[PDB]
């Protein structure tokens, strides 16, 4: 139930210091986008 | 007529649709109330100028249909929400159909309104980013997109950048505060505030000059004259037995910093240095009270400063 924790996920992969962005595929980002959005959706 | 015949049965609703023909706040609203924005997709397919009309009974029932938190989204719910958030749900149509550039383009948005919390908007600019950087744009959009960004970051990293001692001199939230501008950002690294203000400070104070705007009007050389005269009431100039005492050291960083070596870059480094008064400076000077202290210290620094 660590909504904000996960949705912290986005800033922790786009964080410029680790660029964690390039090394994930374009369809397995969105997936977990989609995943942080589920996230937000208990959240709100 | 619809509200009573609500708890009657249904069996007469479509009877009561097809008598009431062109039936369109009937309709779109049985597929408002239940999940059916497939039968509304094919109510918007099958008829003529239906999408105009529902466009606008959604304008009018706005928090009364067409909203997905009504309808439970994340089942045929969110199958109906997919069709449901055409150009008024945008945001959450992100979210269940992956709609990265609107995504991009609504935290943009908001990013810009926002004025409440700076570290709200930071958060919706970094998602901006990320979103747009996750979309499927083309590398030119792209490439513009991420220029637009670095923009409003550049722009926000003045802010992000406040003192520390500043801040709590003046008693601001560390998140829940607001941003500033060069001006600011240059008058609290000038600050008293600021005891340990060095070199750096001052380099970093005199290189926000060129974001300020309508430079004559905002009065570019009194704040250049101001800075120059603070880095030396910070010097505090002094004399020792009898013989003075160089405390402009801080000056003299600042000096040899200015210069980057332009000689070889190509830049008219040469008489470059014609910004710093010395009769304004001397004005200044005497309004503070530290001309009979400072000033055979100004001119022997000054010579040096000609023949360098």
């Amino acid at each position: 139930k660590q909504y904000k924790d996960c949705l912290r996920l986005a800033d922790i992969v786009s964080s410029e210091n680790q660029k964690l962005y390039t090394v994930f595929s374009k369809t397995e980002m969105r997936n977990l986008l989609q995943k942080l959005r589920e996230s937000s959706l208990m959240l709100l | 007529l619809s509200p009573l015949l609500i708890l009657g049965q249904y069996a007469w609703a479509s009877n009561l649709a097809e008598k009431y023909c062109d039936f369109d706040i009937l309709v779109q609203i049985c597929e408002m109330t239940d999940n059916q924005s497939r039968l509304q997709r094919y109510m918007t397919l099958f008829a003529e100028q239906n999408f105009s009309d529902f466009l606008f009974r959604w304008y009018l029932e706005k928090g009364k249909r067409g909203k997905l938190l009504s309808q439970p989204a994340s089942q045929h719910g969110q199958l109906a929400a997919f069709l449901q958030a055409h150009d008024h749900l945008s945001w959450l149509h992100e979210l269940n159909s992956q709609e990265f550039e609107k995504a991009h383009r609504t935290l943009q948005t908001l990013a810009n309104m926002e004025t409440r919390y700076f570290c709200k908007k930071k958060t919706l600019l970094g998602l901006s980013k990320l979103a747009a950087l996750a979309s499927d744009f083309q590398e030119d959009v792209l490439q513009e997109k991420v220029e637009e960004i670095a923009e409003q970051e550049h722009f926000l990293l003045h802010q992000e950048t406040l003192p520390k001692k500043l801040l709590e001199e003046k008693q601001l939230d560390l998140n829940a505060m607001p941003v500033l501008a060069p001006f600011q950002l240059i008058q609290l690294y000038v600050c008293e505030e600021n005891k340990r203000a060095n070199e750096n400070d001052f380099m970093k104070a005199l290189d926000l000059l060129e974001y300020i705007g309508d430079d004559s009007e905002v009065d570019v050389e009194e704040l250049k004259l101001e800075i120059l005269c603070k880095a030396i009431k910070r010097d505090e100039w002094s004399a020792t037995d009898g013989k003075d005492d160089p405390i402009e050291a801080t000056k003299d960083s600042i000096f040899v910093k200015v210069l980057q070596n332009l000689l070889n870059k190509g830049i008219e480094l040469k008489g470059y240095l014609p910004k710093a008064e010395t009769l304004l400076q001397s004005e200044e000077l005497n309004s503070l009270k530290t001309n009979s202290y400072f000033e055979f210290s100004l001119k022997a620094n000054y010579e040096c400063y000609m023949k360098m």
